[PDB]
C-alpha cells in the first residue's frame, strides 16, 4: 500500500511545480508515484491495483466526473484533490462517501506536505482494519514480552540451531512473532469472549447480517458437530439431511439420538436435486415418527444449502411450514448471499428474526473466501441456551488457539463491507455467465461436438434461474416450483454422452478422460464422474483462471478430432502403464469406456440405489460401541444381505453416501446392493480407473471387502 | 394515569423474558390486566421501572 | 525567500544564454529558479508563493501588463527587468511604487550579477522589517556579550544536561538566542523607552493611526487592568458594560469603585446584541447615580465592542452622546478596522481626537492575527500625562520582558502595512462572503433540512450589513438603526429547531452534537450549545481551512439522514459510556434532547434570567476583603435567596457571567436563580452534556453548591 496517482496536467507551472517537488518528497517514505493519463486511466488503477491510497487531481476540472465513479467503487479511499480560489461544492456530493483532502500550490512546504499524506494513510489503516487484527499488527512492533507461551517466542529457539534457522527464514520474522497464546493482556482471550475478541464477533455479525457470528479455529467439519451436540440431548430425534457430509457422520455416532433421513431429488446425470416441499409438512413428519421405533419429537432438523453441486433452496417457505425449533443451514458453499440483490430471502440470515425458532450456520471460511485453514463461523439468529452452548465449544477448542487463523478469518469479514467489496461478489458472477455465454457461442459456430452448461435457454437475465415445471434442462421429475434455484458461479459442464429424455448414446465422452486432461495443465476438477463437471468460481477467481478454462476445453477438441495417441497427449496417464497404453489412441480409449457404461447401465442403477433408503435396525450410535469392544469382522462384498455394516459407504461417483453406519441391506434395498456390485466390474479393465469408494477395501484377487457386525 | 405502591409478578413469565427477552406484562396493585411496563436491567443489578417521564424506580422484595 | 522567477522566453539566443549563465551562478547562493509560462502564471507566484523576491522578464514585451498588477500586492518587490537598446518608459508608470534593476545581456558577467541580485536581496530584508526586529536578527549571527541574563544565554545550559538536550532540538538554535533580556546595549530597555523601543511604539501607532501606544506582553486579560487603574480612583464610579470578560470582573475586585452595568439587547437563541443608544444619554446615566449608594460622576466607561460573538457598534454617536473623558473600547476580537474601507468610523481610532476626550483600546495581537501568545496593545489617543500613565504600565509587566513576543507584536503591525497587508484583510472577507453563498446555494437545492447562517436575505455586498428594525433575521426588538453591524468574518451557523418569532419547534438537532461531531476531523467550534455556531475566519483560516468546513457539513447531513449508530459516527462519545450509548443511534440522541429542551423551556428561562438583574448590596471591590479573612461558607444552590455570593456565575452555555461577585437575589431577579437550577436537571440524563459553571462544585449526590459569604 504505497501508489500515489497524480492525475492529468493543467499545462501551467505553479500547479506542476508543487507536483514535481513533491515527486521527490514522498519517496523518501517509500511511495510509487504514478502518472495516469485521461479519466478512463485513473478507474483502471482501482479496480486492477488495489494498493493504491492516494489520487491527486485538480478540482476545478473534474468535479464531478471523479467523485462518482470513485464513490462507487470504495468509500474510505483518500482523495488529495487540490482546490483553488474559485472552488466550491455540488449540490450531488452530498450521499457520497469520500474523504477529499485540500491543499494548496505553496512552494517551499511540500516537506510538511509529505507527512500529512503519510499521517492520512496511516489513519486509513487504522479504520479498515478490524481491532483484532490491528492490535495483533501493533503487538509484533511495540508488544516484547518474555516467559510466554509458545516456546519459540517469536523464533528465538530457531535462531540457535541449524536446522531451525532455514525453518525461520522461509516464512518471516513478522510470522513467528504474530503466532501469540493467551499470555497476552492487550488482546484479551478468545475461549474469555472479553475486550477486542467480544468486538470482534459483533462486528462479523454486523457485516454478515446476524446476532453474534463466531470463529471457528478448527474449520467447519468441527463446528457442525458442537452444534450438533446442543438440540440433540441423550436420547431425542434431529432432522438430518440424506446429503450429508463426512463430519456429519461422526455426529450422528457419538450422540444416542434417533436420526430421520429424508429423500432428495435426482435426476439422470447425477446432479443432486434437493428435498420436496412434501417432506416439510406436520403430517409427513409425524408419520415417520410412529413407524421408526424409539422417537419422539423432532427438535432439530438439518438442512444442506446448498448442496455440493450449487441449489439454493426457498428460506422463505421452510421457516414457515417446517415446524422445528432449531432449522441448521449448511452453508458451506454459499459464503456470500448477503452483498447481492439476487440473493434477497434465499438463507438463513436474510430476512427477520423467526420467533419460537433458531437458525444456525456454519459457512465455511477457508473455502472460497481467503483466509487459512481450519476457519469457520457459527451464525446463531434467534434465542438459544446460554449455560449449554457454551460448554460444547469448549470441548472441541483447545485452551491456546492460534491468533493466525482468527486474524486471517475475521479479515475476510472485513473484505466484504463496502463497495469495494461488493464487486467481488457481482464481479465473479459477470464472469461466469461471460463464461455460459461462450460455451452457447462456440457450439452452434463449431463443426462437431461441444460441452454444454447445465442452465437454462435462456440466460440474459442476471438473477438465479429458478428450476421450473415446465422446463427441459433441469429434468427433474416432477419438482416445486418457485423452491429450486440455480447457482450462477456454479458452472455445470455437462460432456455429450446422453440424451435429454435420460437414455444413453452411440458417440459419447465420459467426464473421468476429460478430467484427466484438465491436471495435465494445472486445473483441478472439483466433481467429476458420470456425464458432468464442476468449477469453484469464488471471488479468487480472477479473469485469468476463467479465460484459461476454455482455452484447455478448445484444446480437447482438436486433439480428439484428429485421433492423436496417448503418449503424446496424457503422460501422467502413460505412467502408470506403458505397457498396455502403447499403441491406445484417444478415440479409442474414450468408445470402449462408453460401451461399458451402456453395457452394465449406469444411470439406471444408480438413480434405484439412491431412492430406496435402507432399512436402520439401530442407531448409528450403537453401531460405534460395538466396534470398540471388538466385534467386527471383515466379509465379503456378495456376501452381506441380512448384516449390518460399520462404515459409511462413499463411492465415487457420485459424492453421496450410500448406507449409513447402522442400516441393513434387505430384499426392499435390492438395487442398493446392485450399484456397488457394478463399479467392481467397470473399474477393474483399464489402469487409472479403478473403483474409488471409502470403507471397501482391496484384495489381491478383485473382490472388494467390507467391514461389518458380528451377529 | 394512577398511583402503584406494589407490583406483582408471575414467575412462569419472568424467566421467559430474563432469558428470551422481548416484553414484559404485569399488572398494578394486584388487580386489573397484566398491563406492558417499561422494566430494563441495572448496572448495579436492580430494576429500574421507567414511566412517560424517564424516571428511575428500584424494585425491591419484601 | 530565495525564490526567483524568469519569465518570457524570446526565442532568441543572444537573450536565453546569459539566462542559463545566472541560472547556475544563483544556485551556489541558495536560490530557487522557476520558469513561468504566461502573464496569469507569474501572477500566481506572488499571491500564493510569499517567499519571492525577483522577477526576471523582458521589458519590450510586457512593459505595461507587469507593472500595473504587481504594484498592486507588493510595492517594494524587487523587478529584475532586462531592458533592450530602443527601451523607454510609459505616462502612465508615475504612480506607481516599483524598484527596477535594469541589466544587459553580456557573457561572462553572470557573476556580477549575481552579487548584486544578492545585495538588492538584503536591501528588502532591512527595509521590510522593523528596526526592533532587525537588532534581534543582527544580535543571533553577531551580538557575543557573555555575563547576561537569563541564564540559558542561547541554550549554553541546555547542552550539559541529558533532558535539556531534548527541549533544546526541538524548537531550534536561533530560537533560544533571541531570548534575551534588558542586558543589551545595543537594543535598549522596554521600561526606559528608548533606543529601538522608542521607535518601535510609535511605527506601531503610525500604522494603526494613533498618537502613542505600548506593547502590553501578557494578554488582553492584562492590558485592560492597566488602563481601568488609571481613571478610576478609590470611591469613584466606573461605566463597565454588563457582557465583560473574565479579566474585567476582577478589575472591579481590585479597586474600590462602584460599578453601573448597563442593559445591553438580546434575542432567544443566545447572541448577545450591543448597549441601547438610551443607555447613553444624560438623562439615564444620572438616574442610576441617585439610585445607587456611594456612587459619585462616572470619570470613565469600558464598553465591549466588539462582543464575543462579533457586532461592532457605531462610535460615531457614542462620542458624542456619553459624557465620558475616558472611554474605554474592548476591541479584543477586531485588531483590524482600519485596512479597509468597510470599517470607517466603526473603532476609536478611525476619525480624530475627540475634545476634551480620550479614547482607549486593547487591540488583541495573538486572537486573530499571527504572533505569539500573551500579546496586546493599548492605544491611546488624546491627551494624557506621559509621567502618569507610564508608572501605571509598569504595574503588571515585568522589568525583563520576553523579546520573542515583542518581536512578533510588532510584527501584525508590519505585515498588514501596504497593498501586501491589505490583501489578507480583504481576502480573508472574500473568502468569508463567498462561504456564506454557498450555504444559501446548498439550503434550497438539498432535499431535506440544511444549516443556516445568521445574515440577512441580501448578501450581495461586501461590507458590514446594518441592522435594520424591518428585519427578521436578526430577531431583536426595539433596535435602534444604524447602530449595530454585522462582521462578515463571524459566520454564524444557526441550527434547525427553532422558528422566527422566537419559541420551538418539532424537528431540531442541538448545536452540542454538532459540536462533538467537527471534533473528530480537527475542528473545534468557537462558541456552541443553544442553536448557534460561532467560527472565525480571520487571516489564519486559507483557502484550504475554509473548505474543509464545508465538507464536513454535508456529511453530518448524510449520517443522519441514513440513521446510523452512535458508535460508528462518534467514537469519542461512545468511549465515555459504553454501555449506555450502545443501542442508541443518531436520530434517537438528537430527538431526546430536544424534547428536554422544550419540556423545561429553555429560550424563556434564559431571556428572563438576563434581562432583570440582582440587587447590587455592596461594591464588588468589598466583597473580596470579607474572602480573605475566611468568612465564606458553602452553601446548597436551593437555598441561597437572600444571600451574598463570592464568585462570579459563568453557566456553559452560553459564556456571559450571570451573578457578579458582591450582588444578592432577592425576589426581583427570581428568574435568575431558576436558570441555575434547570441546567442541572437537563445536564444529567446523557452523559458528556453534563452542566459546566464556573462557580457551581459538583459533589457526590447531584446538587452543586456554590461560594457565599458569611451572615
Ligand atoms: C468441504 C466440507 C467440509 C470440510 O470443510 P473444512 O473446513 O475443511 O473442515 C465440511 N462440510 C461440508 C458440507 C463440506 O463441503
Ligand atoms: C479572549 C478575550 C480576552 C483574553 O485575551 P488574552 O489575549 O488571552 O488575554 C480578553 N477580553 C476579551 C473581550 C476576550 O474576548
Amino acid at each position: 500500500m504505497n501508489v500515489i496517482a497524480i492525475l492529468n496536467h493543467m499545462g501551467v507551472y505553479f500547479k506542476e511545480e508543487p507536483i514535481r517537488e513533491l515527486h521527490r518528497a514522498l519517496e523518501r517514505l517509500n511511495f510509487q508515484i504514478v502518472y495516469p493519463n485521461d479519466r478512463d486511466d485513473l478507474l483502471k488503477l482501482i479496480e486492477n491495483n488495489a494498493r493504491l491510497c492516494g489520487v491527486i487531481f485538480d478540482w476545478d476540472k473534474y468535479n464531478l466526473e471523479l467523485c462518482e465513479e470513485i464513490s462507487k467503487m470504495n468509500e474510505n479511499l483518500p482523495l488529495y484533490a487540490f482546490a483553488n480560489t474559485y472552488s466550491t461544492l455540488d449540490v450531488s456530493l452530498n450521499d457520497l462517501r469520500l474523504q477529499i483532502s485540500f491543499f494548496e500550490y505553496a512552494l517551499g512546504a511540500a516537506e510538511d506536505i509529505a507527512n500529512k499524506i503519510k499521517q492520512t494513510t496511516d489513519e486509513y489503516i487504522n479504520t479498515i482494519l478490524p481491532p483484532l487484527t490491528k492490535a495483533l499488527f501493533k503487538y509484533v512492533r511495540e508488544g516484547k514480552y518474555t516467559f510466554c507461551t509458545p516456546g519459540h517466542m517469536g523464533g528465538t529457539a530457531f535462531q540457535k540451531s541449524p536446522v531451525g534457522s532455514l525453518f525461520y527464514d522461509f516464512f518471516g520474522p513478522n510470522t513467528m512473532k504474530s503466532d501469540i497464546s493467551i499470555s497476552v493482556s492487550e488482546l484479551g482471550s478468545l475461549l474469555d469472549h472479553s475486550g477486542p475478541h467480544k468486538e470482534a464477533e459483533q462486528y462479523i455479525a454486523r457485516v454478515f447480517n446476524a446476532d453474534r457470528s463466531y470463529m471457528v479455529t478448527n474449520g467447519t467439519s468441527t463446528a457442525n458437530k458442537i452444534v450438533g451436540m446442543y438440540s440433540a440431548p441423550a436420547g431425542s430425534t434431529i432432522l438430518i439431511d440424506r446429503n450429508c457430509h463426512k463430519s456429519l457422520t461422526h455426529l450422528m455416532m457419538m450422540s444416542d439420538v434417533t436420526p430421520i433421513y429424508f429423500r432428495p431429488t435426482r435426476n439422470a446425470y447425477g446432479i443432486l436435486g434437493g428435498i420436496p416441499q412434501s417432506e416439510f409438512q406436520h403430517a409427513t413428519i409425524a408419520k415417520r415418527v410412529k413407524e421408526t421405533p424409539n422417537a419422539t419429537w423432532p427438535v432439530h432438523a438439518v438442512i444442506t444449502n446448498s448442496t455440493y453441486d450449487g441449489l439454493l433452496y426457498n428460506t422463505d417457505f421452510i421457516k414457515k411450514t417446517l415446524d422445528v425449533k432449531s432449522i441448521h443451514f449448511d452453508s458451506a458453499w454459499v459464503p456470500y448471499t448477503n452483498f447481492s440483490p439476487i440473493y434477497e430471502g434465499k438463507c438463513g440470515m436474510s430476512g427477520g428474526r423467526v420467533e419460537g425458532k433458531v437458525i444456525y450456520e456454519t459457512q465455511s471460511t477457508h473455502k472460497l473466501l481467503a483466509a487459512f485453514s481450519q476457519a469457520s463461523m457459527i451464525h446463531v439468529k434467534g434465542d438459544v441456551n446460554e449455560e449449554t452452548f457454551n460448554e460444547a465449544y469448549m470441548m472441541h477448542t483447545t485452551t491456546s488457539p492460534h491468533y493466525g487463523i482468527v486474524a486471517s478469518t475475521e479479515t475476510a469479514a472485513a473484505m466484504m463491507k463496502g463497495n469495494a467489496g461488493k464487486r467481488l461478489i457481482n464481479g465473479s458472477i459477470e464472469r461466469a455467465i461471460k463464461f455460459r455465454k461462450e460455451i452457447k457461442r462456440l457450439r452452434t459456430e463449431s463443426d462437431g461436438w461441444f460441452f454444454d452448461v447445465w442452465q437454462p435457454d435462456h440466460i440474459d437475465t442476471t438473477e438465479c434461474w429458478p428450476l421450473r415445471s415446465d422446463s427441459t434442462w433441469h429434468g427433474f421429475k416432477n419438482i416445486d416450483n418457485e423452491h429450486m434455484y440455480l447457482d450462477p458461479i456454479k458452472v455445470t459442464l455437462l460432456t455429450p454422452g446422453m440424451e435429454k429424455d435420460g437414455t444413453m448414446s452411440d458417440f459419447g465422452i465420459p467426464a473421468s478422460i476429460v478430467a484427466k486432461y484438465l491436471d495435465e495443465h494445472g486445473i483441478v476438477v472439483e466433481k467429476t464422474g458420470p456425464y458432468n463437471l464442476l468449477f469453484l468460481f469464488s471471488i479468487g477467481i480472477d479473469k485469468t483462471k476463467a479465460l484459461s478454462l476454455l482455452r484447455a476445453l478448445t484444446d480437447f477438441k482438436r486433439a480428439f478430432d484428429l485421433n492423436l495417441r496417448v503418449k503424446n497427449m496424457l503422460p501422467s496417464l502413460y505412467r502408470e502403464d506403458p505397457e498396455f497404453y502403447e499403441n491406445m489412441r484417444i478415440q479409442e480409449l474414450a468408445q470402449n469406456i462408453h460401451k461399458l457404461i451402456v453395457h452394465h447401465n449406469l444411470p439406471d442403477l444408480m438413480y434405484r440405489a439412491f431412492e430406496v433408503l435402507p432399512t436402520m435396525v439401530m442407531t448409528p450410535y450403537a453401531a460405534f460401541q460395538k466396534e470398540l469392544h471388538g466385534m467386527t469382522e471383515e466379509v465379503y462384498l456378495d456376501e452381506m444381505v441380512g448384516r449390518i455394516n460399520a462404515n459409511m459407504i462413499l463411492p465415487y461417483p457420485p459424492g453421496v453416501p450410500l448406507v449409513m453406519p447402522g442400516e441393513m441391506i434387505t430384499e426392499e434395498s435390492r438395487p442398493v446392493l446392485e450399484f456397488l456390485q457394478m463399479l467392481c466390474e467397470i473399474g477393474a479393465h483399464y489402469p487409472g480407473f479403478e473403483t474409488d469408494i471409502h470403507g471397501a477395501y482391496r484384495q489381491a484377487d478383485g473382490r472388494y471387502t467390507v467391514k461389518v457386525l458380528k451377529e | 394515569d394512577m398511583e402503584v405502591v406494589h407490583i406483582s409478578f408471575e414467575r412462569s413469565a419472568l424467566e421467559q423474558w430474563l432469558s428470551k427477552g422481548g416484553e414484559i406484562r404485569g399488572k398494578l396493585n394486584g388487580i386489573g390486566f397484566a398491563q406492558k411496563l417499561n422494566l430494563e436491567v441495572d448496572s448495579a443489578q436492580h430494576l429500574v421501572v421507567r414511566d412517560v417521564s424517564l424516571q428511575g424506580s428500584t424494585l425491591a422484595l419484601p
